[PDB]
DNA sequence: TAACAGCTCTAACAGGAATA
RNA sequence: AUUCCUGUUAGAGCUGUUAAC
């Protein structure tokens, strides 16, 4: 009665790179090949500029400048590669701004600050920008600085300037790479080279790399949602990310609202309905009319039968449905034996119950060991001793754990932003959730959908 | 009249009730309402005269 | 024998203002709603400074002073409607500038105005603006006053003040916004407020209004020449502008030098196909990287054989070119019948042969009067009796008169520097020919483009 | 609708760095 | 906020099971 079902490791998946090169190391791969839209000229060069108060320029300028020059990794040199140059990695000029590509903030910004107004400095930041508008064309990625001294409004109860920062800038088209003091002191330099590189790259274009073995036909979809801690009661804004690899060589990231007022996190029959009938009618914008042929619908909490229902009735019969629920927290934990002296196999998923499996999206990584090579990594081994898995709770599906299992492991390993190996969660769900606590920060964004370049 | 008490009124005579349904639910059948249809034939219409590509 | 092709009346295109609330009267829909930019409040406070000589300093306070006043127009009061002041209507402040930021013309500037050297009187003019280039963050604008005794230098053969002392300061990036004793002089205040207003406001970095409904995915190019006298010859100064609509919500106008040395204004294959290539990648840099799925060109002459397939050759299959001549001088003129007591609608075009039609960019606008509601609005009834109708010829476009027609109609309201309903071209060739002749008396500006906010 | 049980999530902080 | 998710402190949201009203 103590024998389970058998699990299948499903390998390590594969990326996309420049001249369609596959490697399941996403540095070590951009180093050796380089960005996958990096074969056609998307971004042109990628033309930078700067806000920051007239005293901490310096550190920009600095910093840019450690972009440019090659790094070696101090920590984590387990996994790290090192850094080649950004024009030697990246395949593209990194251009510094020049003397008018290159704004000051006000002075206002710092007494607001000291006034611990939130909205207002982030109000003032915006409208510093207005200098760099005037030449919107000349630049493509802008790196707003933001001092310490600002620290008590960084982050307090009913507000976060970076997201609100984020809401401001995103319909005005311009990219943004907020950078803190963070970033500059952290012990190691690699580590914030290849985040600040790769993130620049992807919002100056975009794709830095992108995930092999993709059908064209599945649209997958990612619901989360965040709380707004109202006076009287809360506020659940919920909203829904989308990836699909189209047609053309772009693939596709992006999210949106999911509209009124929700008091639970569980979408009714037609809120449902009406954001599912938005998902597969820009699938089908961006696949010419061809209606998607597995649809996966990935949700941090139970589906309902409401949503069920409208999951079955909004599309067709010729396409079947996946929906999924994600479970983070959970006390289940394994150990591998053959004890092994590294955690299992990331990726092996044990099916414990007809519906009920668990994923091991954190654990070790073969193949991927920059010294001693051979020997396995362990992502989260500064973190925690152990992997704690995922559980997938599937509410409707035909057959087949090995199907959703291998879309959800290849999901975890395409956010650009994410400077680690992977993610615990596939990118569905976290771009879901940062765009929720967009969305909670700034309502009147429920009108227009956004790429993933602009909030990752 | 309060739609709960409606819905008590129908439940207590369900067995003679006429539907009537015209043009409203074929909204949420996943087929073009009357607008959808008009805006189809003015996209035709438009694309036809003025040469124009339909699926530009 | 004496029956046409039936006329077609294009509706009054409508501008985008704060909340998007649409209003064809510019305008009016900026009193009843405010500025585009007022949601983003993209501009904040507006902070202008002076540069002016010292005899003259009081007045500029005072215009700005009157600035922050209501005024009610007298002069084309059908039109005009009550001025409420810059911190009413465009729901911003007018920031008084302090004496640190407010500067005065060097005195040796008079001396040379006895001299009547032109291009010394600008250098000496940058030079004594050279006090605000250490802080350019401070103020927005600059309102440089040239008075009325430098009117020697004003304009003479081969030389112009205004167009030098922009084409000087554009490449230092600040805008100004050049009074003349001219502002000061005429009658109808609103008039002049209205104009100085929404210039100061769009020169800030704000957007008053924006063409509604407007699509993204099309780029209206505009190519103009001038004339420079050159002692043995002629020489012609070609430059182009583009209006293309961004993936965000705001909307870009930047022009650029088509270029060594042309004796005639028809640009060859190379010349031509150069400046539509940087106009693809410009509109690209933009779009994420999309291609334009048509692409409409207005030139003052007609193209030439070379020239339509250096057009096609700079694109790709998907993009449709729509080659359009626009000529200000025919023969043709119309009136309208029902003899109507107004003359003829604005908009309506006439096709006149295959690949020729007469467009009536100036007439009768219905809705827009304020005095007498109800009535047509002639906006030259002061300088011409009846409308002139432009005439359209095409070269490229597979078909349709309707969408070249509403695309120019629509193009002729969003001159900001304008202060009138609209204009007798697109400001697609009104901004080339203001470029052309910046370029024309400037030849150290082809390197750079610009962004229309600099020379409108 | 008021408690009570579990399962799971986010909301604020804090926090150190890949088998030693 | 270059990143990662490990914990702490709390509250909700769902399910329920009773007592009702
Ligand atoms: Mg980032
Ligand atoms: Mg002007």
């Amino acid at each position: 009665l103590s024998q389970l079902a058998a699990h299948s490791t499903i390998p390590e998946p594969l990326l996309l790179f420049k001249d369609n090169r596959t490697d399941t190391h996403p540095l070590r791969g951009l180093s050796q090949y380089g960005p996958y839209s990096a074969c056609f000229n998307l971004p042109g060069q990628v033309r930078l500029a700067y806000l920051a108060p007239t005293e901490h320029m310096r550190k920009l300028d600095a910093i840019v400048r450690e972009l440019q020059n090659p790094a070696t990794p101090k920590e984590a040199t387990n996994y790290y590669v090192e850094y080649g140059g950004f024009e030697k990695v990246f395949k593209v000029p990194l251009v510094m701004p020049q003397e008018h590509l290159r704004c000051l903030a006000l002075d206002e910004c710092h007494g607001v600050a000291a006034n611990g107004n939130g909205l207002a400095l982030a109000d003032k930041i915006v409208q510093s920008m207005s200098g760099l508008f005037r030449q919107k064309h000349a630049f493509d990625v802008l790196l707003v600085y933001l001092p310490a001294s600002w620290k008590k409004c960084f982050e307090y109860d009913g507000f976060d300037l970076h997201d609100r920062i984020k809401a401001k800038v995103a319909p005005l088209n311009l990219p943004i790479q907020i950078i803190n003091d963070t970033a500059l002191t952290r012990q190691c330099r690699a580590n914030v080279m290849w985040g600040v590189s790769v993130a620049l790259y992807a919002k100056a274009g975009g794709i830095p790399w992108k995930l092999a073995d993709w059908d064209k036909d599945e649209a997958y979809i990612g619901l989360s949602y965040a709380i707004k801690k109202n006076a009287e009661g809360q506020e659940y804004t919920t909203c829904c990310s989308q990836v699909f690899d189209p047609d053309g060589t772009g693939f596709e990231f992006v999210a949106y609202d999911t509209r009124d007022r929700k008091g639970n996190p569980y979408l009714s029959y037609q809120e449902m309905q009406s954001v599912l009938s938005k998902s597969l009618h820009l699938y089908q914008s961006s696949h010419n009319g061809r209606m998607p042929r597995k649809i996966f619908i990935h949700k941090t909490t139970h589906f309902t039968e409401d949503e069920i229902q409208g999951a079955f009735d909004s599309f067709s019969s010729s396409t079947e449905i996946e929906l999924v629920q994600i479970i983070q927290s959970t006390n289940w934990y394994g150990l591998k034996v053959d004890p092994a002296s590294y955690p299992v196999d990331r990726g092996l998923y044990q099916p414990l119950t007809e519906s009920e499996c668990l994923l091991w999206t954190q654990g070790s990584v073969m193949g991927v060991n920059q010294q001693n090579p051979g020997q396995p990594v362990f992502k989260e081994a500064a973190l925690t001793p152990l992997p704690n898995p995922i559980m997938l709770r599937r509410f409707s599906g035909n057959g087949g754990w090995h199907a959703t299992c291998s879309s959800i492991l290849a999901l975890t390993k395409v956010d650009w932003n994410n400077n680690t190996l992977y993610k615990k969660l596939p990118v569905t769900l976290v771009y879901s959730q940062v765009f929720a606590d967009v969305v909670k920060q700034t309502p009147e964004i429920v009108n227009e959908i956004y790429d993933y370049r602009f909030f990752m | 009249l309060t739609d709960n008490e409606f819905y008590q009124h129908y439940l207590q005579n369900s067995q003679h009730m006429m539907w009537f349904l015209g043009a409203g639910t074929s909204r949420s059948a996943g087929l073009p309402t009357a607008s959808d249809i008009i805006w189809d034939l003015k996209h035709r219409y438009y694309c036809l005269h003025e040469n124009q590509d339909y699926q530009k």
